[PDB]
RNA sequence: UACCUGGUUGAUCCUGCCAGUAGUCAUAUGCUUGUCUCAAAGAUUAAGCCAUGCAUGUGUAAGUAUGAACAAAUAGACUGUGAAACUGCGAAUGGCUCAUUAAAUCAGUUAUAGUUUGUUUGAUGGUUACUCGGAUAACCGUAGUAAUUCUAGAGCU
RNA sequence: UGAUUCAUGAUAACUCGACGGAUCGCACGGCCGCCGGCGACGCAUCAUUCAAAUUUCUGCCCUAUCAACUUUCGAUGGUAGGAUAGUGGCCUACCAUGGUGGUGACGGGUGACGGAGAAUUAGGGUUCGAUUCCGGAGAGGGAGCCUGAGAAACGGCUACCACAUCCAAGGAAGGCAGCAGGCGCGCAAAUUACCCAAUCCUGACACGGGGAGGUAGUGACAAUAAAUAACAAUACCGGGAGUCUGGUAAUUGGAAUGAGUACAAUCUAAAUCCCUUAACGAGGAUCCAUUGGAGGGCAAGUCUGGUGCCAGCAGC
């Protein structure tokens, strides 16, 4: 025996039953170009999580609303909801979920609040800056794009103190430039 | 297999335990002892994972090989000797005293006592009967031998036994009113008035137990334990006081604290 | 250059191998990480110890994005009571006891070459 | 995502299948491949055959030291450490594999008032003896055989 | 006790009973030679624990081009024995003629170990389940057995059969479906590495040992995150004469940065990788993204050259 076969992992994203429908492929290249993805990849992911939450709220609501567990998992999952600012404290109710879509959670990305927030000329912008080491959210530096935001959260979203857009000292190209005009 | 197996897969350990599954292939196998091996907890689990004493499966057998821990006021030097349900642990050095009771979640949790509530305990008697020369004693659910009991005293009985006299002090009658615990399965830890038993011949006999809440739950008698004389307990509980909170309420106090904490 | 505050948390006396068990947390910013050699030098004077050889440091992890290490501390009241309960990698590294070199491959093929022969002469088959 | 599209006719509506579409902790193979984490891996055919090495040994204050052993001391049985050897225990766990096996294995559920069980834990064991006897190992020294933890005889304890 | 002439007692005898301590460490004391402490190891009995063995009920894929099967030599049951740890045709003697079967016996097939589970799943379902957890079974094929609490043991023995090693030819020694490795087989699968530091197991044992297990190497089985550029000014081109906004260029500018490299520290049993970080590190940022397609199904050319029912394409 190995320990390590008993990690778990699993998959994050189904490709298209249809692969050359041009309706979808109008709108999902429409989401990408938005929102600065990668590939459909990136958005597949999301219509994955998207669709998992949405199981489970019509399971919840299929049961009989005195029922504990409809109770107990459908108050965990609106404040799960509201953690990450896709709900709203009047939309407290299980059919509200049911309505959410893939832009409520693209606008939760990292990447989008780096540039909503106007930290950002463009969505591709932020994109890069994240890559890049000079973003942090509170203290912790993120270099993920698809850091999902929570409510909480959002207002510590700033440049990292080691970044030279945060305090830090300024990059190689530039102290290589001003290393050479010195030496003129 | 031809013979005892001696190794415990760390997956097919007591869930009780609360090992990681990632932490290794194996898990403490418990020696033999007064207690079961799925209804005990190993000294090795005591000393690591609870108290945080020992780092390291070594750290532990320094710590026992000092004579340093008692169980039921004998020094043990087994690392997996199998503790179990109203066991008292004993550390001189840090001047502890412990006593193995059932959270009401089912898991042995080291309810810390005070000097003189250690130096006794309650047993659940497993039968009564003559032995050589027509002498009567009884044995207990955690393997003790005592010649010459109270006539009075009679199968699923509770005794509290001095561990200094080594001698019955007192004993609780098995009876409808009494305060008992439950020792085994799903409603493991929790405390209630015994208030029915339903005998079938020749099958289990189910025993219908009330929370002080007026929560009623049944359950076999072999996993029945009685605390106390009436609806006091003769042994002192956790904060929980044998009291299951439903998932809902549970989360409610949850909330609450972080709003407070 | 800056400063370096060192906190520790979850920490316990361990009366049962005469010890202070603790997790260090160190901060350091503008700094690539803090020798644990350096550190034993400020823990000695955060606790006050006569012999800073009783201090033992291991296990430092620094946090992605850096300015920030965690670590697991311990502190023995003595230096013979280090060497009685510490794992012997860990002397080792504090200067406390020296490596022997050895191959266990090389050993094992000794054993079974040694147990072809009776009595005395075990030992002196090449 | 409770979904379909091409193909029989001059054209039509059907039956009906072929083909397409998507997945597989599903194997192989092709081409391609910068970084992080995680991770299966001689099962399928041959439970076919295997060179070499290793995978099981074991010492406490507490069974047995006269190494012609070491160390430190200096008329005593021994009583610092201790190789070897006897004795004790373990090697029936683990690991590997899926050949045979179809009410069999196995699963849930029972029973032993139908038995055995080193160990652990608890309890329990009557109203020459100031200590018996003979052996044997290590050791020692005569050896045999091409040869093996193959083996014979002698002297000790 | 649901239930036992049961637990257990008394009595008459019986056995040629591995039973009832000829053992060891430490500490020295108290009485006037006597007495005495705390331990170790061991024998026996019961209970307990660790378990096994046997066992109740229900449940298994395809096949009838398998309809009868079992019973002299046990098939089904009875009585008395023998054997066994013990129940039992488990075996023997004697007796009876039963037992199973379209509610599929019996036989045959399985590229059949069973289960926990895996894939796909609106629901129902279909398929898979050699493999790390549990149970069983085996150690080249059979059989037999010693030791032992426990084995019909194979990193134990004995024999036969099949393979095969050494030999001075008189003999002797063999069992990788352990780890690594080799041959063969194949569409098909890695290092003859390091370590007991973690997990735990074992021994007389706090200390020895552990190819169990872990660590690293190989590794596009599978899974996760995520680079291969961003911005501004010009030229050019649009949209809401005009001017704001948006799009292109191997143009021009300064900024950003990890791949890489490397002091160091950290990591580790020791190393290594990661994380952190001095210095270094981008313009055609050659620090060059690939694999399949472009009649339809089905996203994308009635472009240009070649070939001319050839060569080829084409799942249809
Ligand atoms: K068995
Ligand atoms: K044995
Ligand atoms: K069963
Ligand atoms: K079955
Ligand atoms: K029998
Ligand atoms: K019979
Ligand atoms: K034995
Ligand atoms: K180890
Ligand atoms: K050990
Ligand atoms: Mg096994
Ligand atoms: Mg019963
Ligand atoms: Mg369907
Ligand atoms: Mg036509
Ligand atoms: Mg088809
Ligand atoms: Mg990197
Ligand atoms: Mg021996
Ligand atoms: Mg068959
Ligand atoms: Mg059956
Ligand atoms: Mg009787
Ligand atoms: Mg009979
Ligand atoms: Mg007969
Ligand atoms: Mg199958
Ligand atoms: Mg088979
Ligand atoms: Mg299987
Ligand atoms: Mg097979
Ligand atoms: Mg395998
Ligand atoms: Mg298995
Ligand atoms: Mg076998
Ligand atoms: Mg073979
Ligand atoms: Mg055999
Ligand atoms: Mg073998
Ligand atoms: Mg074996
Ligand atoms: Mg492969
Ligand atoms: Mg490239
Ligand atoms: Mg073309
Ligand atoms: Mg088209």
């Amino acid at each position: 025996v190995h320990v390590s076969f008993y990690r778990n992992y699993g998959k994050t994203f189904k490709k298209p039953r249809r692969p050359y429908e041009k309706e979808r492929l109008d709108a999902e290249l429409k989401l990408v170009g938005e929102y600065g993805l990668r590939c459909k990849r990136e958005l597949w992911r999301v219509q994955y999580a998207l669709s998992r939450i949405r199981n489970a709220a019509r399971m919840l609501l299929t049961l009989d609303e005195k029922d504990p567990r409809r109770i107990f998992e459908g108050e965990a999952l609106l404040r799960r909801m509201n953690r990450y600012g896709l709900l709203d404290e009047s939309q407290n109710k299980l059919d509200y979920v049911l309505a959410l879509t893939v832009e409520n959670f693209l606008e939760r990305r990292l990447q989008t609040l780096v540039f909503k927030t106007g930290m950002a000329k463009s969505i591709h912008h932020a994109r890069v800056l994240i890559r890049q080491r000079h973003i942090r959210v509170g203290r912790q530096v993120v270099n993920v794009a698809s850091f999902m935001v929570r409510v909480d959260s959002q207002k510590h979203i700033d440049f990292s103190l080691t970044s030279p857009f945060g305090g830090g000292r300024p990059g190689r190209v530039k102290r290589k430039n001003q290393k050479s005009a010195a030496k003129k | 297999a031809r013979g005892l197996k001696k190794h415990l897969k760390r997956l097919n350990a007591p869930k009780h335990w609360m090992l990681d599954k990632l932490g290794g292939a194996f898990a403490p196998k418990p020696s033999s002892g007064p207690h079961k091996s799925r209804e005990c907890l190993p000294l090795v689990i005591i000393l690591r994972n609870r108290l945080k004493y020992a780092l390291t499966y070594r750290e532990v057998i320094s710590i026992l090989m000092q004579r340093q821990v008692m169980v039921d006021g004998k020094v043990r030097t087994d690392k997996t000797y199998p503790a179990g349900f109203m066991d008292v642990v004993t550390i001189p050095k840090t001047n502890e005293s412990f006593r193995l009771l059932y959270d009401t979640k089912g898991r042995f949790r080291l309810h810390s006592l005070r000097d003189e509530e250690a130096k006794f305990k309650l047993c659940k008697v497993r039968s009564v009967q003559f032995g050589q020369k027509g002498i009567p004693y009884l044995n207990t659910y955690d393997g003790r031998t005592i010649r010459y009991p109270d006539p009075l005293i009679k199968a699923n009985d509770t005794i509290k036994l001095d561990l200094d006299s080594n001698k019955i002090v007192d004993f609780i009658k098995f009876d409808v009113g009494n305060v008992v615990m439950v020792t085994g399965g799903r409603n493991r830890g929790r405390v209630g008035i015994l208030k029915n038993r339903e005998k079938h011949k020749g099958s289990f006999e189910t025993v219908h137990i009330q929370d002080s809440q007026g929560h009623e739950f049944a359950t076999r008698l072999g996993n029945v334990f009685t605390l106390g004389k009436g609806s006091k307990p003769w042994v002192s509980l956790p904060k929980g006081k044998g009291i299951k909170l439903s998932i809902i309420e549970e989360a409610r106090k949850r909330m609450a604290a972080q709003s407070a904490t | 250059d800056k400063a370096v505050t060192i906190r520790t948390r979850k920490f316990m006396t361990n009366r049962l191998l005469a010890r202070k068990q603790f997790i260090i947390d160190v901060l350091h910013p503008g700094r690539a990480n803090v020798s644990k050699a350096e550190l034993k030098e400020k823990l000695s004077r955060m606790y006050e110890v006569k012999d800073p050889n009783a201090i033992f440091v291991f296990k430092f992890r620094t946090h992605f994005g850096g300015g920030k290490s965690t670590g697991f501390g311990l502190i023995y009241d003595s230096v013979e009571n280090a060497k009685k309960y510490e794992p012997k990698y860990r002397l080792i590294r504090n200067g406390l006891d020296t490596k022997v070199e050895k191959s266990r491959k090389q050993m094992k093929e000794r054993k079974n070459r040694a147990k072809k022969v009776r009595g005395v002469k075990k030992t002196k088959a090449g």
